This record gives structure tokens, sequence and C-alpha cells, in this order.
């Protein structure tokens, strides 16, 4: 119920841009573009979010001074004071405050290592209720602050970047861990026929939209893969259960089967 | 006063102070000229600000977040271009020194130029000239362009001839010797040979002593204008004709 | 200098011969007021009892009350035979401020002390402890009687907030200090002495105090001080964790915190040493379990880190006194329990959540391996053996190998490369591990078949 080590999580944030009540994922592919960008979530219906990328596994939650010591060299609950490492679910490159203007404040973006001050981020709650040492409640206000520059993680007008101005980031966990042999949501897997589900190879006249069963060849190939997306921004990582909504993003296409 | 203490910052305060100053009281160059045209005390505010930021410096990290604000870069020149002003420039310089390569000297300038006005001691600029002499204390740290700018700074050495700050300018001259084309420095040294003609003012003879250690470094170069230097040597014999301070001056003459 | 020499003599002599034993007068003074429609000392307290109930909002500093509080504060088998003779004379004196109304004033003044930490309040505690000290129930009964009477709220309303500031080691100050908690240590002993001798009627009073329309809960708050202390001590660890050898002021300042910590666990015990199960039920839901976790993290590492040389041992002996009592609350947070009792199962939980932390403490107890080892290879008339020979000796007679290197470092490295056995038996330390072994049995005996515990 409280945020913890190895909890898959995303920075939901919040905004009321124009009139739309625009909550959004913070994400980047990492590969091919290490700079982070918005993945809007207020329209979690007709135009579904790229959930695959926004996921950020937690790694360690050292105390401020403790973190400073680790530089000089267990599903722990988070506390409002520790800095936290933030692994990308995909590229696995850890989150950081990279130095680039876009106003005068550093752009968010990935590293390639646990090492370095950039990786880490203190969590200061804003609310008078919340304070240090409290087990970190799900969905409570929290303000990431890069240890590397001690800018707040700001949502600039839209693109994210660290800045001395605050932004009220919010963070709903995807799931804790997983029980082995059982399907969590947000997971990517093949659907065996008992042989497996598939699509056509690229540069088919179909625009690769035709759907097939197939055996051989593809069963090892990437096009055989299928990412399940249970239909919630928040606890999408919950163990899969039949009879709940879930669009099936195809992997290689990135398209939803429909 | 809270952080600068005797000199180098009490960083234990300064870190926290800068952290607070970063977070709230937020074009910071054109605004300088905008103020100069026109109010002014706001310019004194930004100058006090930069002076404040300059009085503090993992701390190399904090130095970097302060580096977020080389944005001024040639604000020293901008402040200089304003010549009611000099204080601001002093702030810019202290910040420039604490936060921030001999190349840079060419475009530090033109405060030595302004000193030419100061040599004639007879708006707020006359009241302000003292601050400019104070500025002379501050620095103390292709090559032909450097020979030109060094010709100019050497002209400032001529300007040097307050009096304790002038002794700091003498330190600028001895720094001009110890830091170091060399031959153009020998030309300014010819200017110091005419200064030697003036000598035999005794402080200008001390300038001839720094010119004597420069003559030693030049002797290393020696082991043209050098004939003029020989004229300076016979002029030194005239200094022998001129006769305590004279003794040490005689040693430098040797 | 002439006159300046005069004044300096005014200072140093005051620092010198003025600071002496004539100040021991007070029994002569308090007896004088005890003579012979109330006796004067009773008159005296009744005055401050008036004065405290004046509506000052901001209670005034009072240089008169401050004095008499200290006056009264210092009013307090054959060894046992005079012990009772001391304890009687103590009890005769403790009653002297008790039959007289002072029992009430202390508690009253504090209600007026409210948010203040203003010195005078510190002196009141010094009286409020001295009245008790031995746990003198008679006061402790009366001191309760006063509170369910007035139902004043402002008593605890004082104490709650009083602890919210109170004091902490707080590291940031330390670096600055490099180049107050005695009052906190005092107060928790005050709260302790309200619960010395297990007053379940009173111990519950701290849980909730039904008579007050407000319901402050001291316990969850007195834990918050502990958790608040925890952050510092834990942070205090990491700061020296890279520095290996510790600053004397750091070695000292830490001990000052341990003196406070040692006291606070005692209060937690007195809120729970009585089998007042509802008090501990409150504490069971407390973040104290997290508080427990962290000290072990301290203890997991600070302990071994202290375990390097003789200069540390003094402080290391101090920390062991801390951990000793720390399980004593944790043991007592159990003493009355069903087999699969909820309160026990929660400490079943902590040991697993603090897995590595509790692991490390145990490895310290391997220490006989604290004695027999050298006999297999000793040779050179002083109990010496070379650290390498001591390393080769440990390959057999089998302690784990990574730990083996630690024993050399935990030794002394005395005289270039040789090590005494008898000096290398200090760690004293045994009392914790007794209590741990008690506790770990106490768990298995109360809660079995929970394999992660097993």
């Amino acid at each position: 119920q409280f945020l913890r080590t190895d909890d898959e999580v995303v920075l939901q944030c919040s905004a009321t841009v124009l009139k739309e009540q625009l909550k959004l994922c913070l994400a980047a592919e990492g590969f091919g573009n290490r700079l982070c960008f918005l993945e809007p979530t207020s329209n979690a219906q007709n135009v579904p979010p790229d959930l695959a990328i926004c996921c950020f596994t937690l790694e360690q939650s050292l105390s401020v001074r403790a973190l400073q010591e680790m530089l000089a060299n267990g599903h722990r609950t988070l506390l409002y004071g520790h800095a936290i490492l933030l692994r990308h679910a995909h590229s696995r490159m850890y989150l950081s405050c990279l130095t680039t203007s876009r106003k005068l404040a550093f752009d968010v973006g990935l590293q390639e290592d646990a090492t370095g001050e950039a990786c880490w981020w203190t969590m200061h709650p804003a609310s008078k209720q919340r304070s240090e040492g409290e087990k970190v409640r799900v969905g409570d206000d929290l303000i990431l602050v890069s240890v590397s520059s001690e800018r707040y993680l700001h949502l600039s007008t839209l693109q994210v970047d660290a800045s001395f101005m605050q932004t009220l980031w919010n963070m709903n966990p995807i799931c804790s861990c997983c029980e082995e042999g059982y399907v969590t949501g947000g997971h990517v897997l093949r659907l065996f026929h008992g042989e497996c589900l598939t699509i056509s190879a690229a540069d088919s006249d179909d625009q690769r939209r035709l759907v097939y069963y197939e055996g051989g060849a593809v069963c090892t190939h990437a096009r055989s893969l299928w990412r399940l997306e249970p239909l919630r921004i928040s606890w999408s990582g919950s163990h899969l259960r039949w009879g709940q909504p879930l669009r099936i993003r195809h992997v290689t296409t990135g398209r939803y089967l429909a | 006063f809270a952080v600068f203490v005797n000199g180098e910052s009490v960083e234990e305060n300064a870190n926290v102070v800068v952290r607070l100053l970063i977070r709230k009281p937020e074009g910071l160059l054109a605004a300088i000229e905008e103020a100069i045209r026109i109010g002014h005390a706001i310019m004194s505010f930004y100058a006090a600000l930069i002076d404040l930021l300059g009085r503090c410096a993992e701390a190399l990290r904090i130095r970097a977040i302060l580096r977020s604000l080389l944005d001024d870069l040639v604000g020293i020149i901008s402040l200089p271009l304003q010549i009611f002003v000099p204080d601001h420039k002093a702030s810019m310089v202290l910040f420039l020194d604490r936060v921030y390569n001999q190349d840079f000297l060419l475009h530090v300038l033109v405060g030595f130029l302004p000193d030419m006005r100061a040599a004639a001691s007879l708006t707020e600029m006359a009241l302000a000239l003292n601050r400019y002499l104070c500025l002379a204390v501050l620095p103390l740290i292709p090559l032909f362009a450097g020979t030109e700018h060094r010709a100019i700074m050497v002209d400032s050495m001529l300007h040097t001839v307050r009096g304790r700050s002038l002794t700091k300018a003498q330190r600028d001259v001895i720094e001009d010797c110890l830091m170091a084309r060399p031959s153009m420095l020998q030309h300014l040294l010819r200017r110091l040979v005419f200064d030697v003609p003036i000598l035999n003012k005794m402080p200008l003879k001390l300038l001839t002593n720094h010119y004597e250690r420069c003559w030693k470094y030049y002797c290393l170069p020696t082991g043209t204008s050098e004939e003029e230097l020989h004229l300076t040597r016979k002029l030194f014999w005239g200094i022998f004709d001129s006769l305590y301070d004279q003794e040490l001056y005689r040693m430098a003459m040797p | 200098p002439t006159h300046r020499a005069c004044n300096m003599f005014l200072e140093s002599y005051k620092a010198a011969w003025i600071l002496t034993e004539d100040h021991s007068f007070e029994d002569r003074m308090i007896d004088d007021l005890s003579k012979a429609k109330p006796d004067p000392l009773h008159q005296l307290v009744l005055h401050f009892s008036r004065t405290a109930l004046t509506e000052k909002s901001k209670l005034d500093e009072d240089y008169l009350y401050m004095a008499y509080a200290d006056i009264m504060a210092k009013s307090c088998e054959v060894s046992f035979e005079e012990k009772e003779m001391e304890k009687q004379r103590l009890l005769y004196q403790q009653s002297r401020l008790h039959t007289r109304g002072a029992a009430e004033m202390v508690l009253q003044m504090i209600s007026a002390c409210k948010g203040e930490t203003g010195a005078m309040v510190s002196s009141t505690l010094k009286l409020g402890i001295s009245i008790l000290n031995g746990g003198n129930a008679e006061v402790q009964q009366k001191m309760l009687d006063y509170l369910k009477d007035k139902k004043e709220v402002g008593f605890f309303q004082s104490i709650q907030a009083l602890m919210q500031t109170c004091s902490v080691l707080d590291l940031n100050a330390f670096e600055r200090q490099n180049k107050d908690d005695e009052f906190t240590q005092d107060l928790f002993r005050f709260l302790q002495l309200l619960c010395e001798g297990h007053n379940n009627d009173f111990q519950n009073y701290l849980r909730t105090q039904t008579g007050n329309t407000t319901t402050i809960n001291i316990i969850i708050c007195t834990v918050d001080y502990l958790l608040r202390l925890q952050e510092s001590i834990s942070d205090f660890y990491w700061y020296y964790s890279g520095k290996d050898v510790i600053e004397e002021q750091g070695k000292r300042n830490f001990s000052k915190a341990m003196s406070v910590a040692k006291q606070v666990f005692n209060s937690l015990t007195e809120y729970i040493q009585g089998p007042c199960t509802g008090n501990q039920q409150s504490l069971a839901h407390s973040r104290l379990w997290d508080a427990v976790v962290g000290f072990l993290h301290v203890f997991a590492h600070m302990m071994m880190k202290l375990a390097q040389d003789s200069s540390q041992i003094e402080l290391l002996k101090e920390l062991l006194d801390l951990q000793k009592d720390m399980v004593v609350m944790l043991l007592s947070l159990l003493e009355g329990n069903v087999v699969n009792g909820m309160i026990a199962r929660q400490m079943v939980d902590m040991l697993v959540e603090s897995s590595s932390n509790v692991e490390m403490i145990l490895k310290f107890f391997d220490m006989i391996v604290g004695s027999e080892a050298f006999q297999d290879y000793v040779t050179d008339p002083r109990g010496l053996i070379s650290k390498k020979d001591f390393q080769k000796a440990m390959d057999s007679q089998q302690f784990t190998g990574p730990e083996i290197q630690f024993l050399l470092s935990c030794s002394e490295a005395d005289e270039n490369e040789m090590i005494n056995f008898e000096e290398f038996a200090n760690r004293p330390a045994r009392d914790i591990g007794f209590n741990v072994a008690v506790l770990l049995t106490n768990l298995s005996e109360h809660v079995p078949h929970d394999p992660r515990l097993r």
C-alpha cells in the first residue's frame, strides 16, 4: 500500500491545461532519444497511452547523507527524504537531470549507469500532513529533486525539465513484483495455440494488418510477441485476470489489435 | 557579511544561502544597460547580487550551479562600457575571479583605458575614480595582440605613477614581469627606460627595479631596442651621479 | 593593565573557589520551613501553585521559583539495611514535598509551561523527578489524582508540543558545531517516573486520558520522538562511516544522544512493563516498528564499525547499553501474549524486514572463539601470535572466511603483526545477546512454525 523498492512506478503528474484535465506519464524510449517527454493520459480511452515506456523500476532508496556516502565507493519502503534511483523499464538507463536548455534549467534524461549524482532524486512532500519518515503513501504529493543540480522536477510549458520552480508530481505504482509463472499486466508475451499467435512480416502489402496463427519461424521471431495492456494507467501491473478489459498492443507494430 | 567573512566563504552558510537565493527572487545583461540609460539602484541590486554570489564557492558542484548564472561573460566589459558605475564592475570582477586562459585578457578590456582619464585627477565619475583605482588592484594574473593589450596595460602602469593601491599596481607590474611577446614587454620596458630617465619618483625607481628583474629575465633571453636599454644603462650611471633607497636601487642598477 | 587585572580576578575566582560545597545548605533550609494551618514550606508551594494558575499565557521566567525548585530538587544485606535507611530518608523527604502541595505544583506549572522550554520548565522537572525518583507511588497516585480532577488538557498539551521541539542530535549543526538534550533526557525520565511501578490506571491515562475532552496520546508522540531520534542517529552513522576513526567531539556528541536514547526506551518500557496490554496495542500500530528497524541498521553497522580499536570501545560499550535496553522494550512488548498474538507477529515481521541488519548483529556474537584459537598455534611468551598465523589458525578451528579478515582488524594489529588473545575477548557485549537469545526463543516459544523466523 506504500511505495517501496522494486515497485514499478510512473510519474502521473497533473495539469489543467486549456480546459482539459491533463494528467500525463513522464517517459522516453531512451534508445534513439534519451531526452524525456510527455505521454498524456487524460484520454485513456480513444487514444491510449504508451504505457510500455513510462514504467520506472525502483532500485535503491538511500538517505541523503547515505547516498552521498555511496558515491564514495530487500524491498525497502520509501521514505520522504531518501533519494531514489529510477530505472527505465526498457533501456534500463537510469533517470537523470541532463544539462540542456530548452528558459534556463536542465532537461530531464537518462544516464547509462547507477554511478553519478545525476541518477538520484530526493522526494520532498509539499503537504503539511506529510513529512520525513512516513512510509510513502501511494498517490500523495511528492516533489522529486535531482541531487545533481537540486532543481525540482518541473513540468515546463508542454515539456518536462528540472527547474527551480516546483511541480506537483504524483506517482501511482504499476505493481510490486510478480509471482513466478503468473501473468502480470503490462507484460509482453507470446500467445501459444497449443504453435502461436502472429502477424505478417514487414513490407507486406497488408500494411501488416492481417492477423494469423502460425507455427515455426515466427515462434522465435519478434513479431510473434504481444504486449498485454490491462486498461488502467495505475495498477496495470496487477496479475492478469480474465474478464477485465485489456487492449492488446502488438509489439513490433506498436499497433493495438482490434 | 553573512558568508564572505574575512575572505574565503564560510561555505557552511554559503551553500544554504545560495540554495535559498536560487529558489525564489528571480535578460540579466541588457537590463544593465537599460538601467544605465535611466531605477539605478536596481542595477546596484543586481551588482550586489552578483557580488554576493561571488562571495561563495562537492562545493565545486555549487560552483557550477553558480556557473549557470558565465551568462554575464563580458558583463565586466558591459559595466566597463558604461563609463555611478564602477562598483558594479567590481562585483562582476569578484564573481569572475571566484567562479572563473590568458586569452581572456584581450576582451576583459577597457578599464585600463578609463585610467587615462584618471591620470588627470584635476558626473559621479570623479567621485568614482577612486573605485577605479581600487579596480587596479583586482586582476593580478595571437601573442602579438597580447603585445598590444600589454602595451595598453603597461600604459596603465604609466598611469600608476590610493598610493597603497598604487603599490598594488606596482604589484601588477612585478606580476607583469613574473608572468612573462616578451620583446614588446621590452618596449614597455623602454617606456620604463624613459621612466628611468625620470628616476635620475623613487617608486618609479622601484619600477626600474622590477624592470631590473625583468632585465634579468631578459638577460636569460640575452643568454635593436637593446641598444636603448644600454642607453638606460648609461642613464643608470647618471643615476649613480644622482646621489639608502639609492643603495637597493643601485643594486637593481647593477 | 591594572583595573582589568582586578576584574579578571573577579571572574576566575568566581570560576574557582566560589563554586563549592556551601550550596549543600538546602536540607537545613527545607527543614527550617518544615517546622511549626500550614507550615511555611507548604505556604511556599501554595504560592507558586497560585502563581502557576495565573493566566499569563506566556508564562513568565521567574527568578524565585527557579530557585526553590532546585532547592527542593536537591532536598533528595548491610548495604541494603542502610539502603532502606537511605530509602526511608529519601521517602521521608520525597513525602516532604508530597504531603505538602508540591506534588501538585509540578504538574501545574507544566500546564502553564505549555509550549515553553524556558529554563524554568527545566528546573520544574528537576523537582518533578526528584519527588519521584524511587517511583514513590504515593506521589504517583496523587499526581494522578490531580489530573483526573482538573482534566486540564494543557498538561499533556504542554508535554506533547514540548517533545515536538525538544532536541535531536541533528547532523547539519554538527559540522558547524565542529569548528540541549539533557533536558530531553530529563523529561522522558519524568514521564518514566509517572509510570514507575506499574500504574495501569495511570498508564492508561497516558494512552488517552478519558477525563480530558481532548485525547492526546503521549505514547504515539513519545515514539515520534524516538523515530525522530532515529533519523539523526542513522544519519549520524553515515557521516562517520567513511571516516573510520571518529572525532572526539563526534564520539562525545553521539554519546550524548545515546544517553537520551537510552532513556527513551526506558519510558517505552514503563509504558509497557506493566502488562497494560492496551498501551502496547497502541504502540503496536505505531511507527515504532520502523523505529526498531533503524536502530538495528545502526546496530548492524555502527557496532561493527566501532569494533576496530580500543579508543572506540568506550562509546561501543555505550551503544551496547542502548541495544540492550532496546530489546528490553521489544521483549516487554510481548510479555503478555497469546501464541499467535498479533503483537508478536509484528516483531516476527520486523526481523525479516530488517533481515540483513539483524544478520550482522548476530555475526558479532560469534565471539570460546573469543578465546580458544591460539592454542592450536601459539608460541611466543606473551600471548602474542602473528596476524597471518592467526589467519592461518582460523582456516580450521570454521568461522566464515570473509569474517576472518574482520577479526584481524577487530583485533588490535598490536606490535607490527602479532595479537594478544586475552585482550581480544572484550566483545559486556554478552548482555545483548542474552537478551536476543531470550527474545528469539521468546518468539519461537510464543510463535512457532513461521519458518522465516526459524
